[PDB]
């Protein structure tokens, strides 16, 4: 694909 | 911001491109600089945000990976550009509905023979056996070509039935891959059947095989139209025909349109722009980059005309129209990798034929997403701001104890934690002890946790029975329900606080590189 922020996960 | 940076690949005409940069430049007054960096299409990623160049060539294959990881500028040619260029060319370069490059020319792989050594070229791949017994007698070879990259393997792989991704009703099916099907195995077993009868080196690469072609060691090499300069110097008198048969059906090479894109953090675009459109794809651009090293099919409708007239361009379009258009898609970077990985086990001995291309399949279609890690509760395992990548889990697919998985928690947040136990599993912990199923199991990821803490425990006992989302009667986790403990379990709040987890929640898996692997396998 979209070309949008690397998403994230919380640990 | 004074100049531009180009990078294109080493097998192509980049002193030619570098002419077209210096007209650019006396005209202008800007810079051009043309680099050819090793993997560049590796490298690429890596540099873009960090300003990269300003302007990537590489065939259109790579550019939606660009794309959905926003690499590239969206193009913006007007009508009269574009009528400029063949409809098809610019099919290629769109993802999304946007254009992402700028088409350049069509490359398609050709057989490349020796006139003196092999006046008929082989119809047929079933021939090579028998015609380099007779080569090796007057201390030649038949055949030599790079087995290195899949790119000049596929055509064989693809020739009975192979495919990558399936296209249908105007799309991939990325879940629908043709890696192991019966064509692609008997392709494969062909090759490897060469190379076990000493008809091939499984180590042939594509340096030793263009130098053996051109110093008239082997009858034929499998090349583009770029490796016909080298062949011109050399005097090798040389045709470039079609590829043979397999099992009666044509060679399907995977066809590229070599593209040029403009980098999203270029401060440069609109000379960028004025480079591609109005130096480059001239007549008098393509004719300098050509004449360096060929292009093959031009997307330039009025170069082209020219162009078509070389029978090597015909043998070029003949081989095309057999094959397929490459996809686009970011999967095709696992696909290359894939298959890539394939060859080199199945032709080394490593694997069989049937084993490696089981693994290529499954390879080529896993997707792998980039994630941030975010927070100190699977420290030092993952550390705040890691940078990850996760392999998505296909929707009710093979989750393991001791993955560290990635879910949603809720519709605003994903978390990250390890499965201690799976459905079926019976779990509880004494103290620091983990038994599943009755037996201890050790955790060596927590071994510096386990020894660098603040209080008695760092997990503390507890059964699955008293979690949310357990069956109270029993310890054994119930059908579609996960257990998951962050690896500082001293912080982490996960499954003790708010229990198991569903199936539904699981985005992927962790990949992770493990420190130490042999010198050579
Ligand atoms: O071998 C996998 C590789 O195939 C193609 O790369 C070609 C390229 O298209 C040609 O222009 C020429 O440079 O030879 C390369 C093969 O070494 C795909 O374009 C590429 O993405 C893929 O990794």
């Amino acid at each position: 694909g979209g070309g949008g922020a690397v998403p994230t996960a919380k640990a | 911001h004074h100049m531009l940076v180009i990078w294109i690949n080493g097998d192509k005409g980049y002193n030619g491109l570098a002419q077209v940069g210096k007209k650019f430049e006396k005209d202008t007054g800007i810079k051009v600089t043309v680099e050819h960096p090793y993997k560049l299409e590796e490298k690429f990623p890596q540099v873009a945000a960090t300003g990269g160049p300003d302007i990537i060539f590489w065939a259109h294959d790579r550019f939606g990976g660009y794309a959905c990881s926003g690499l590239l500028a969206e193009i913006t040619p007007d009508k009269a550009f574009q009528d400029k260029l063949y409809p098809f060319t610019w099919d290629a370069v769109r993802y999304n509905g946007k254009l992402i490059a700028y088409p350049i020319a069509v490359e398609a792989l050709s057989l490349i023979y020796n006139k003196d050594l092999l006046p008929n070229p082989p119809k047929t791949w079933e021939e090579i056996p028998a015609l380099d017994g007779e080569l090796k007698a007057k201390g030649k070879s038949a055949l030599m070509f790079n087995l290195q990259e899949p790119y000049f393997t596929w055509p064989l792989i693809a020739a009975d039935g192979g495919y990558a991704f399936k296209y249908e009703n105007g799309k991939y099916d990325i879940k629908d891959v043709g890696v192991d099907n019966a064509g692609a195995k008997a392709g494969l077993t062909f090759l490897v059947d060469l190379i076990k009868n000493k008809h091939m080196n499984a180590d042939t690469d594509y340096s030793i095989a263009e130098a053996a072609f051109n110093k008239g060691e082997t009858a034929m090499t499998i090349n583009g139209p770029w490796a016909w300069s080298n062949i011109d110097t050399s005097k090798v008198n040389y045709g470039v025909t079609v590829l043979p048969t397999f099992k009666g059906q044509p060679s399907k090479p995977f066809v590229g349109v070599l593209s040029a894109g403009i980098n999203a953090a270029s401060p440069n675009k609109e000379l960028a722009k004025e480079f591609l459109e109005n130096y480059l794809l001239t007549d008098e651009g393509l004719e300098a980059v050509n004449k360096d090293k060929p292009l093959g099919a031009v997307a330039l409708k009025s170069y082209e005309e020219e162009l078509a007239k070389d029978p090597r361009i015909a043998a070029t379009m003949e081989n095309a129209q057999k094959g397929e258009i490459m996809p686009n898609i970011p999967q095709m970077s696992a696909f290359w990798y894939a298959v890539r990985t394939a060859v080199i086990n199945a032709a080394s001995g490593r694997q069989t034929v049937d084993e490696a291309l089981k693994d290529a399949q499954t390879n080529a279609g896993a997707i792998v997403t980039p994630y941030t890690i975010k927070g100190e509760s699977m420290d030092p395992t993952l550390k705040d701001g890691e940078r990850v990548a996760v392999n998505i889990v296909g929707y009710k697919t093979g989750l393991e104890k001791g993955n560290v998985v990635v879910f949603h928690a809720n519709k605003n947040d994903d978390y990250v934690k390890r499965v201690i136990g799976v459905p079926g599993d019976k779990v509880e912990y004494k103290n620091d002890t983990l038994y599943v199923n009755g037996k201890k199991q050790d955790e060596p990821y927590l071994n510096y946790n386990l020894k660098h803490k603040q209080g008695d425990y760092i997990t503390g006992t507890f059964q699955v029975k008293d979690l949310p989302n357990a069956n109270p009667k029993s310890n054994v986790i119930p059908k579609g329900k996960y257990l998951v403990l962050g690896d500082n379990r001293e912080v982490s709040k996960d499954s003790r606080a708010f229990g198991l987890i569903d199936e539904d929640q699981i985005v992927g898996k962790v990949s992770f590189r493990f420190w130490s692997h042999p010198q050579f396998e």
